[PDB]
């Protein structure tokens, strides 16, 4: 090699040792994606723990990366498929649009891109909820017949001081994603179902446990553990 | 982009000196760094070499050993330590940026050069020192030693133009390619060994000297140079 | 089928 | 909305069209007049080979 | 009213479908039966261009063949010298998500497009010795997905909203636009005369568009599911298409109908992305198998596996003189082969 | 007898266990698999223990079968040297995949910072570092010599000196790491134990956790147990003492056989890589 081929070298050494130093800055923090539809909170949820837009978090010296595109989501969905995780925030209060809400996370999880992409799910306005059970006007049972014959399972003990009847409706509509999630799961890519509400402050340690657990997943599969 | 040197002076031989060189208009990190001494009754000859980081160094066989060069990226500055000059070490030091990358044309901008009088190699020739000429094609041919064409197919030959008073320019680089802004009136063609420089309607301020330089290996060899006169 | 070889190489050339 | 789509399905009904037999042999000519100029389908050499 | 322009729309639709049922009267298979065919053909990793730290999403060959520029999703731009496996140049993108690129025929720029609906256009060989973004092309609604460059000053571009644009750069807004399309615009390919180009959508159809007059001249239907990519024959009458159906078509402009369609039982994954020859005799292909697909041109027979890569291939490209193939995947390695 | 099953014996583990080292290799290589920690101590193990310790077993069997060495005075150390050296490489690098492991499950996130690539090159020269400084002396601890008429490879090292190195390569090599695989591994067990999936996954990791232990502590416990009962109690020469020698002998083989199958060949994802270069 010439001269010019060897500086050549040497500046593409450079080139690489800046594009190392780079990655290795980059691979510090932890994508995430949120989804969702409207009357959705996830505008309120985002600025609570404050084309495309973007939030930026930290927890535990932990850095993340929240972003979210503002139909038809089946080809863009392709570059979010090296994320973390994948965050789906849903209005369980609705219940007029919460069938095309499981509609929806059917797309997601069955998604051929997305087979190994874990996803935390948010059941957000939970307050709107529990007014709207107490209120009785609507009922679950008028646009789900299979609620009348859901009985609240054992061990639930969701939390002292709710009634029974917000507790049966919650889990119904949790075990509903649940089972959506769990038909074809095949223990490659898992469901992280959590009751958030509008107010509640700790959203962000919640997405930080389940970071967590997927994280300790991969590290398992990379071990040959699993 | 402005490069402005500073420095020299009249020393008593034997002494230490530094020059220090500074750069705008451009990113220095990126560029690598030459500096290049003319002698007031010679021709340009190369000094020294510094890379992009500072990785690999280069100096002439005459002042190997007692000159030092290196460079300050965030001060944007150069530095070249003289030491124990001789009496025919006072010459005119010029600062030359060059970057090195596929394509890409080094030497295009020399720097104003400062001034510090005291009190193998490719050998390259040039057959016509001056040589009287407007409106009249000129050719100028150099001669290397060794033929200029690595296995890779670039030809490494590169033509600087001095004007009277003023600082080298880049013109042709690799003996094909023309530098920015050289107007097209300028070609060159040749081969190994063998290299012929064209000048198409001369007209006003196209007088100078013309230098014939080869990259194939260091130490970078510059021709004696031909000089045009009306 | 203790070899020379083999007893000395577990035992030692003092006492193969 | 109508109105576009039937002035564009009106639009493209007047056009000149060639049989596919005479677009095949077309094909068939331009792909075997140049099969000397292809690299893939005819191998290099490897001194000639730039990679 | 509706009814007398649904029954005259119905009418011309019949009236197109009947005038290319009727040109159709020999098939392509039929007429290059009596040719030799290219037989088994292997290629080999002359040069793994190692240097992506994520999927490589998109690439495209220089005029000169030698470089090619790469655009991966952690937001580099690398522009490879392919012989040497060296990097010219590393431009650090404003977005990380990137789904095109784009390399200038003249060489002086690149262009790179992704969820930012913006296609940014980067300067290089300037002053300075820095690459800096020259024009920042804002106006679409939907993501970009793939754009390409006609001269210096012009662009087409493709992007998620069921459009296309022509740009001008020196203006900074759109001359021309083209719609129509019902899904995701998810590919385009131009025409060596520089004078139509052809895109393919999510609506399982693709659409030939003039630059000029910016008005659709052809529709082609012949696919079950979505477009994902699309090359134009080196001839100027003709073009392939390849669709998530796990099969490729290749139609032709003159005659408007479609000629062979390839397809295998073994395979079921879908086509990523699809390229032709110098000479267009054989057909390479990319599959999400992880792997590529050789397909002869005229023969439709599997003419070879570019088994290579890790992950599924994104990008495919043949240089303007056919002497390599470059095959870009999400295992952040990119290939040649020859 | 014995004489036509013990070459067969020792061809077929060295067989067995060059074809899964050739194969963990090939894979950890060029299966696409990239740099990274795991990857990095893994290959570690595969390469210097099992490929080392597989290509001197042929040595020790003709040192069973043949009567004599035949190798030569510069073979009669180097091979004693490389078989030490190596299984001290490996009993280190099963103590860094556990220490790795225990950082990637407990501190998922954080270790992320730690456990870089370079600081797994570091721990690797390390650990060699240790190795051959442990296995030093071993390089003139076997000599060659004359026995009766015929030549013989064997320990030319004083009573007490020898036995210092046996207990000190015992101690090292056998009790330190095993110590750090068992306190280790009963910390990662303790906290990963502290949905159907989720429990089938944590009974898939405590189950080849608990294979991995057993594995290092069973099958090179038998060859220091041997060695220490000859220094310090009446061991006795027998017909049954030399099956003991061949069964001490195999099972340490059968260690670094089986180390390629259990740490990586039996994932799924492994194998998905051996397809790939495939």
């Amino acid at each position: 090699v010439s001269a010019e081929d060897k500086a050549a070298a040497e500046r593409s050494k450079m080139i690489d040792k800046n594009l190392r130093e780079d990655g290795e800055k980059a691979r510090r923090t932890l994508r995430l994606l949120l989804l969702g539809a409207d009357n959705s909170g996830k505008s309120t949820i985002v600025k609570q723990m404050r084309g495309i837009f973007e939030t930026k978090f930290q927890v535990d010296k932990v850095n993340f990366h929240m972003f979210d595109v503002g139909d038809e989501r089946r080809k863009w969905i392709q570059c979010f498929n090296d994320v973390t995780a994948i965050i789906f925030v849903v209005d369980s209060s609705d219940y007029n649009r919460l069938q095309e809400a499981l509609n929806d996370f059917k797309s997601i999880w069955n998604n051929r891109w997305l087979r190994t992409i874990s996803v935390i799910l948010f059941l957000n306005k939970q307050d709107l909820l529990a007014e709207k059970v107490l209120a009785g006007k609507s009922k679950i049972e008028d646009y789900f017949p299979e609620f009348a014959r859901y009985t609240t399972p054992e061990a639930a003990t969701p939390e002292p001081g709710d009634d029974p009847r917000v507790t049966r409706a919650k889990y119904f509509i949790r075990k509903e994603f649940v089972d959506i999630s769990t038909a074809s799961g095949d223990g490659r890519h898992i469901c992280y179902p959590h009751f958030t509400c509008a107010v509640d402050t700790e959203n962000a340690r919640r997405i930080f446990n389940d970071c967590k657990d997927i994280i300790l997943q991969m590290n398992l599969r990379e071990y040959n553990l699993v | 982009v402005q490069l402005v040197e500073s420095g020299g002076g009249l020393v008593q031989p034997g002494g230490s000196r530094k020059l220090s060189c500074s750069a705008s208009g451009f990113a220095f990190s990126s560029f690598g760094m030459h500096w290049v001494r003319q002698a007031p009754e010679k021709g340009l000859e190369w000094v020294a070499y510094i890379s992009s980081g500072s990785g690999t160094i280069y100096y002439a066989d005459t002042v190997k050993g007692r000159f030092t060069i290196s460079r300050d990226d965030p001060k944007n500055t150069l530095f070249l330590q003289m030491t124990s000059l001789r009496s025919e070490d006072t010459a005119m030091y010029y600062c030359v940026r060059s970057i090195y990358y596929y394509g890409s044309s080094p030497f295009d901008f020399w720097g104003q050069g400062t001034t510090l009088t005291v009190s193998s190699d490719i050998v390259m020739t040039q057959a016509t020192s001056s040589v009287p000429v407007p409106g009249e094609s000129v050719s100028i041919s150099c001669r290397s030693s060794k033929s200029l064409l690595h296995s890779n197919g670039n030809t490494y030959l590169y033509w600087f133009l001095q004007r009277p008073g003023q600082s080298p320019q880049l013109l042709i680089y690799r003996m094909s390619n023309l530098a920015s802004g050289v107007p097209d009136r300028f070609s060159g063609s040749g081969s190994g060994t063998a290299f012929t420089l064209t000048i198409s309607r001369l007209e006003a301020e196209d007088v100078g000297v013309y230098y014939c330089m080869q990259h194939l290996e260091y130490p970078l060899t510059f021709g004696a140079g031909t000089k045009l006169e009306l | 089928g203790w070899t020379l070889n083999s007893a000395g190489y577990l035992l030692g050339p003092h006492a193969v | 909305q109508a109105r576009k789509l039937v002035e564009q399905l009106k639009m493209e009904a007047n056009i000149d069209r060639i049989k596919v037999s005479k677009a095949a042999a077309d094909l068939m000519a331009y792909c075997e007049a140049h099969a000397k100029e292809d690299p893939l389908l005819t191998p290099v050499p490897a001194s000639e080979n730039p990679f | 009213e509706l009814d007398q322009l649904r029954q005259e729309a119905e009418q011309l639709k019949n009236q197109i479908r009947d005038a290319r049922k009727a040109c159709a009267d020999a098939t392509l298979s039929q007429i290059t039966n009596n040719i030799d065919p290219v037989g088994r053909i292997q290629m080999r990793t002359r040069r793994t261009l190692r240097g992506h730290l994520a999927k490589i999403y998109a690439m495209h060959w220089g005029t000169d063949s030698r470089l090619l520029v790469s655009a991966s999703q952690d937001g580099k731009l690398i522009i490879w010298d392919s012989y040497t496996t060296n990097k010219v140049h590393a431009i650090p993108l404003r977005s990380s998500w990137v789904m095109t690129c784009a390399y200038a025929p003249s060489g002086n720029y690149v262009a790179c497009g992704g969820l930012d609906n913006i296609c940014s256009i980067y300067n290089l060989k300037t002053r300075e010795g820095n690459v800096r973004v020259s024009r920042e092309l804002a106006g679409h609604t939907g993501y970009l997905s793939c754009c390409r460059f006609l001269d210096d000053n012009q662009i087409v571009t493709s992007s998620g909203d069921t459009t296309c644009a022509l740009w001008d750069i020196e203006t900074g807004q759109q001359t021309t636009t083209f719609t129509g399309h019902t899904g995701d615009v998810m590919s385009l390919s131009l025409a060596p005369d520089t004078r139509l180009f052809v895109s393919g959508a999510c609506d399982a159809s693709a659409k030939l568009w003039d630059v000029r007059e910016g008005m659709c001249r052809q529709t082609f239907t012949g696919h079950e599911s979505d477009i994902n990519a699309i090359c134009f024959f080196p001839n100027g009458n003709a073009f392939a298409t390849g669709s998530d159906d796990a099969t490729c078509r290749l139609f032709d402009l003159r005659a408007d109908q479609e000629l062979m369609t390839y397809s295998h039982d073994n395979i079921i994954c879908g086509i990523t992305s699809v390229s032709f020859s110098k000479s267009g005799r054989l057909l390479l292909a990319g599959y999400d198998d992880f792997n590529c697909n050789v397909w002869d041109a005229l023969k439709a027979d599997r003419a070879g596996v570019l088994a290579g890569h890790d992950n599924r291939v994104s990008c495919l490209g043949v240089t303007d003189d056919g002497m390599a193939v470059a095959t870009g995947s999400w295992d952040s390695f990119l290939k040649i082969w020859n | 007898p014995e004489a036509v099953i013990v070459p067969l014996l020792f061809a077929l583990i060295f067989l067995v266990g060059t074809v899964g080292n050739t194969l963990v290799l090939a894979v950890l290589l060029r299966g696409g698999q990239a740099v990274s920690t795991t990857n990095l101590f893994i290959l570690n193990l595969g390469v210097a223990d099992l490929c080392f310790i597989l290509c001197c077993v042929p040595f020790q069997a003709t040192i069973y079968t043949l009567d004599g060495w035949v190798f030569g005075s510069l073979l009669c150390k180097a091979v004693h040297f490389l078989i030490f050296l190596t299984m001290h490489a490996s009993s280190f690098t099963l103590a860094a995949v556990s220490l790795d492991r225990y950082l990637a499950i407990r501190y998922p996130l954080h270790s992320r910072e730690l456990r870089t690539p370079r600081n797994a090159l570091a721990a690797i020269g390390l650990i060699w570092g240790l190795s051959l400084l442990f296995s030093g002396p071993y390089l003139s601890y076997y000599q060659q010599s004359q026995l009766a008429n015929l030549t013989v490879c064997h320990p030319a090292w004083s009573a007490p000196r020898r036995r210092a190195m046996d207990i000190c390569t015992f101690v090292f090599s056998y009790l330190l790491p095993v110590l750090v695989l068992g306190l280790t591994y009963a910390r990662t067990l303790r906290y990963l134990w502290r949905g159907s999936g989720a429990r089938r996954a944590k009974r898939k990791v405590t189950r080849m956790i608990l294979i991995v232990a057993a594995l290092f502590c069973l099958c090179w416990m038998p060859h220091h147990a041997l060695i220490l009962c000859v220094w310090f109690g009446q061991f006795p020469l027998t017909r049954a003492t030399y099956a003991l020698r061949i069964l001490s002998h195999l099972v340490s083989y059968a260690n670094s056989c089986v180390n390629p199958i259990v740490y990586a060949l039996v994932s799924k994802h492994f194998r998905k890589g051996f397809r790939t270069i495939c």
